[PDB]
């Protein structure tokens, strides 16, 4: 089968961790562990065809940023994942956009916008300004919840049609 | 059933320090290499937090010292990413492979040179850690 090699960045506490153990185990994990680097390994089904996705967890944490490099290298998809109720991960999208086009020396690599925890009642990130933000950027927009499990084989599944 | 069920409360055990209930897990017949589903061991979750008197335990219990999670990191690469200096060193006396590659190709001297952990790079060199080994890439440690 194919293999899509997805990786999911952004900021400390935002979900990724949360999103890729829903994908993976179906479970929501309410407890904080600070992710170093972890892999998941999933045989799955997308528009008919088998595949298997092999999904990188990444550090938000700053004190971890200098493995970034590696992963952009190796990487075919990114999921950059902001939590909606945290302005400061949504404004580190570009950091993040930024650094990958710079080591693949390109600007269109597959990517995929996340907007992580729509359960939670008040947020602070607009829709309208994430969805601006992906057009701008020329990628899709989903929003998800890791509790709910709302959109999570979405952002996965989309990113991998990205690749193709 | 219970023995796949006693792995995973000794990775709990052992990711969350619990040094004791570790011992009991041990002596109900716990696997030592039980594995998450990122591939850890109880020996990369206790090198990863720093918890050296799990480490010992599990090694006197027959933990695989190079077992590879799914990243391709052995508790040694965790170890040393987080400058955890005398786990470094117990894991080194244990039998460590100390030139063991991660799926980019990356030694722990790669990972303690990336993150600026002098003194495990130091105490690696000493233990016969190859200062041109490349990562696929072909990118040294520096
Ligand atoms: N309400 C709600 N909480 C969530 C959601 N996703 C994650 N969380 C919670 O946020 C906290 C942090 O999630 P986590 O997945 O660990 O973040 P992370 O992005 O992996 O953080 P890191 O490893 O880079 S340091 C956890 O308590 C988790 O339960 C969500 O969709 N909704
Ligand atoms: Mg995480």
């Amino acid at each position: 089968m194919t293999e899509y090699k997805l990786v999911v960045v952004g900021a400390v506490g935002v979900g990724k961790s949360a999103l890729t153990i829903q994908l993976i185990q179906n479970h929501f994990v309410d407890e904080y562990d600070p992710t170093i680097e972890d892999s998941y390994r999933k045989q799955v089904v997308i528009d008919g065809e088998t595949c298997l996705l092999d999904i990188l967890d990444t550090a938000g944490q700053e004190e971890y940023s200098a493995m970034r490099d590696q992963y952009m290298r190796t990487g075919e998809g990114f999921l950059c994942v902001f939590a909606i109720n945290n302005t400061k991960s949504f404004e580190d999208i570009h950091h993040y956009r930024e650094q990958i086009k710079r080591v693949k020396d390109s600007e269109d690599v597959p990517m995929v916008l996340v907007g992580n925890k729509c359960d939670l009642p008040s947020r602070t990130v607009d829709t309208k300004q994430a969805q601006d933000l992906a057009r701008s950027y020329g990628i899709p927009f989903i929003e998800t919840s890791a509790k709910t499990r709302q959109g999570v084989d979405d952002a996965f599944y989309t990113l991998v049609r990205e690749i193709r | 059933g219970r023995h796949m069920d006693l792995g995973k409360k000794l990775l709990e055990a052992a990711r969350a320090g619990q040094d004791d209930e570790v011992r009991i897990l041990m002596a109900n017949g716990a696997d030592v290499n039980a594995n998450d589903s990122a591939g850890h061991t109880p020996l990369h979750l206790a090198a990863k937090r720093g918890h050296l008197e799990i480490v010992e335990v599990l090694l006197k219990h027959g933990a695989d010292v190079n077992a590879m999670d799914n990243t391709g990191f052995t508790p040694l690469h965790l170890a040393a990413l987080r400058g955890h200096l005398e786990i470094v060193e117990v894991l080194l006396k244990n039998g460590a492979d100390v030139n063991a590659q991660d799926r980019t190709g990356r030694t722990p001297l790669h990972l303690a040179a990336k993150l600026g952990h002098l003194e495990i790079v130091e105490v690696l060199l000493k233990n016969g850690a190859d200062v041109n080994a490349q990562d696929k890439f072909g990118k040294t440690a520096f």
